């Protein structure tokens, strides 16, 4: 019963093995039952009190893990670093001996047996971000198809035909922007793009879910920036080669940055720190360079389209500049059946005139609801945008809307049905409490804007000629 | 005189055992 | 009979395992005693002279501390990193297969073995969020009957009642703003909701002492800034995934952003300053990103919330805005009767006219101190705005009223009362005392006004309809 345990190094004509155990190498015979020739080298096997192998296992699974820094030209053997700068040459085992094993690759070895095994970076904490694949699909996004037409042109449609593509001898895009006002709905596509993959990986693939989820990215932002010099860079670069070893030229790898304002910029506004002007190179050199990305698609997210580098926004770079445009009356009527379900508990006067039909309810109450906040009454009257010409122009409420801003108003007539049905006990959502719940919005956000705004002002001074001077609140 | 942050740079240290 | 101790490795079909033991893995039979299949990996064991497990122990040892880095794709092994920056990777051991495991918390393990047997909760604290729990309740706070119902309808409502919410398919909210003028009290409905919150955690709950402590993490506005690149982010991202992690179904975690307005201000403005551009992002991210918030609410105070950065009080991130108005007469007769108890000794000169009634000699104090702060009179005259029409409109001190100046006012009364009773040695509290207090402290406010001040062209303006172009101080002496 008491049996040992060796590493195998390397196999002779002599039906004997070499074998590492207790701190030394030593040569000894193998037993009968195993045969000699499906031995490869690093492989752990057992031993016993008489010094026979017995039975070949697995490789080992635990150890140090030193980056590997050269391949030497007999294929056998691998120079390694270790932690503390020390270097060694190790053989390369069987496994090693699937994707390359190339330079720069912590690899896991046993520095007294001297053999290497498997590797893996910190870059992988990207992947934990999105743990959970949200569940939001395009059926949950409304007021844009055009916008969702060259999403799925973008990324879906060069996979879903790749022979006509090739027989046009056209590539994937390499990049795409979405940029717009805040909450338009830029968010939404990116997590739907990301559902969309996960579903195809798990159908296609395999059913595991963390493979599928290993195809999508979610940078987060400023994530990348570090305290020492030239690490973050080092992290951009080890993110894009991990993007680069997934692609196969029929599974895509998205890469997410949001908020691409954050950590790009200019390379000349920085006032308090340059760290862009370090950044950006690196990864101009990574998207486009002497070796390019074949098959690897870069989506960006932002809310100041002109603060980006103009490099980045760049065709061969950021290939489709998608535009997000707030909500018109039609998107607004789609937004709210997208959020006001047919299955939401109703009361029975609201019923009661149209016979309980639901749907035709729901539906007359939506359009009613959207001609309400789609009004040009002195009641929307919200600001006074004023030019060194003088046009001045009044703005509503309607022009200061998005998707945001209906689910809070739907949000709050909820609220205002279960305070009601609480209180008296009567359940249903009135017609009464959507009107009630717009007019206290458009209540609460009233003293929001600043002295100067440069968020969607510009582009209308620009189209005016003349830059604004003054704006005031028209309320009371 | 505008605020600026810092970058800094580590230096490798010695040990045995 | 000594019997000695190894480390379990793994469970075979042959009823024998390996043990690492004495330095060696060894593969050894079970004895008879002991079920080989009830043992788990990681687990010390008992062995003997001829090398038979003989019992099975807790997962009890002595290690040191690693900063988890990445669990393995297979989910049995992780990534860790030690003191000379040697990075190992080590099999999980039973119970970390419990919360779910996350990088950046300090796990038990011996590199010889190279086996996480626990992790430690108490390398990874943070002090600074957390926060003592004030003595302030909602009974504590008068004048504000309707923010107190709104903030409790966004907090409390929703956990209280969650079936009907789900029913209804209604998700809780995910950030309040409360904003407003200087004095008018801010802070004290953050104490209040945070101590009600400790009393739902502490009596509700009953889990232990100290887990009132643990929720509502507050932070400052300054608090967050440090010397480095990419610092600041790295704390927005510590908190947010400790605000995550402690929060569970029906479990409320409050984030508090006291002073909003100094940090988070709007990108693109202060030539001198850049950090905007690097935090404000951060937040904005963490919240209503890529991943959402599940059960976090983010509640944020402060005096200038234009200052604020217009991205980040949009709905879906601040939700619901509740704003603090200076009190009205009837408001400032409910904080003076928040303040003027009837624990509070009265003059019995004062309780004579009466005849020591002191809950009506109090609310006839309380009136006559409330009528003389808004009687609009040449004492209470404080400014005059002139628009560019030329027409004056004349401020009293009525319109800078706020509680932090009614206590002050309770509290200068109070002092005077002590020097009388130290000095002509008669006891008690005067109502004199209230109004030469009142007289102090709106001729002590006289200096304050200069030549454009803020918090009150946005709400005087705005009626007005005339850009503020001077304010005079009127008649001095
Ligand atoms: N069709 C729609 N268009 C816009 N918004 C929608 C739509 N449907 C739902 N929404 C709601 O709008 C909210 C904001 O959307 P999203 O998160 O995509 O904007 P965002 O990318 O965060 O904007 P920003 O990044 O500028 O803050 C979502 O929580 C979603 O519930
Ligand atoms: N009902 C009330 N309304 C207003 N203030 C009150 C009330 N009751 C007591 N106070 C007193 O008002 C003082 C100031 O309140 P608080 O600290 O909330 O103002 P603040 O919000 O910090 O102002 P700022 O944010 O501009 O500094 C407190 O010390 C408190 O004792
Ligand atoms: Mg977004
Ligand atoms: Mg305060």
């Amino acid at each position: 019963p008491p049996s040992g345990y060796g590493v195998l190094l390397a196999t002779h004509d002599d039906d004997t093995v070499d074998v590492f155990t207790s701190g030394r190498k030593m040569r000894l015979t193998c037993s009968p039952n195993i045969d000699a020739a499906s031995l490869k080298k690093g492989q752990t096997v057992r031993l016993n009190e008489a010094l026979t192998v017995v039975e070949a296992g697995t490789f080992e699974a635990v150890g140090e893990i030193s980056t590997l820094r050269e391949i030497l030209a007999d294929g056998h053997r691998a120079l390694v670093v270790g932690h503390a700068d020390e270097e060694r040459v190790v053989w390369l085992a069987d496994p090693l001996i699937p994707r390359k094993l190339r330079p720069g690759d912590s690899l896991l070895v046993d520095t007294k047996a001297g053999y290497a095994f498997e590797r893996i970076p910190k870059a992988e904490v990207e992947d934990l971000v999105l743990e959970e694949v949200p569940d939001v699909s395009y059926a949950d996004i409304g007021g844009l198809s055009r916008q969702i037409e060259q999403i799925r042109d973008a990324v879906e449609l060069p996979f879903l035909h790749k022979e006509l593509y090739r027989e046009y001898s056209l590539r994937p895009p390499k990049g795409v922007l979405l940029y717009g006002p805040p909450g338009c709905g830029k968010t939404l596509i990116a997590k739907a793009v990301a559902n969309s993959l996960a579903k195809k990986m798990a159908e296609v693939r395999g059913d595991d879910a963390h493979e599928a989820k290993s195809y999508f990215l979610n940078i987060k932002g400023p994530e990348l920036l570090n305290k020492f010099v030239g690490e973050t860079e080092r992290h951009i670069r080890l993110i894009f080669q991990r993007a680069r070893e997934k692609a196969s030229e029929g599974t895509p790898v998205i890469v997410f940055f949001d908020e691409m304002d954050s950590i790009f910029r200019t390379r000349g506004t920085g006032v308090s720190s340059d760290v862009e002007t370090t950044v950006v190179p690196q990864l101009l050199s990574e998207i486009d360079g002497v070796e390019g990305l074949e098959n690897v698609i870069v989506i960006g997210a932002s809310n100041r389209e002109d603060m980006i580098d103009p490099a980045i926004l760049r065709p061969g770079r950021l290939d489709v500049k998608i535009k997000i445009e707030r909500p018109d009356a039609e998107a607004a009527q789609d937004i709210y059946s997208k959020y006001l379900t047919e299955f939401l508990p109703v009361h029975a006067d609201d019923l009661a005139e149209f016979d309980g039909d639901r749907s035709a309810c729901i539906k007359a109450m939506i359009e009613k609801v959207v001609d309400r906040m789609y009004a040009e009454i002195d009641d929307n009257r919200f600001l006074e945008v004023t030019y060194a010409n003088g046009d001045k122009e009044v703005m509503y409420f309607k022009d200061f809307n998005s998707g945001a801003m209906i689910q809070n108003v739907v949000d709050r007539a909820k609220k205002n049905a279960i305070k009601s049905v609480l209180e008296t006990g009567q359940p249903g959502l009135r017609i009464q409490h959507l009107l009630d719940s717009i007019v206290d919005e458009f209540a609460e956000n009233e003293d929001l804007p600043n002295t100067t705004n440069p968020d969607d002002w510009a582009r209308i001074s620009g189209k005016k000629g003349e830059r604004i001077v003054y704006i005031r609140t028209l309320v009371t | 005189g505008s605020m600026a942050q810092e970058q800094t740079k580590r230096g490798g240290g010695g040990g045995d055992d």
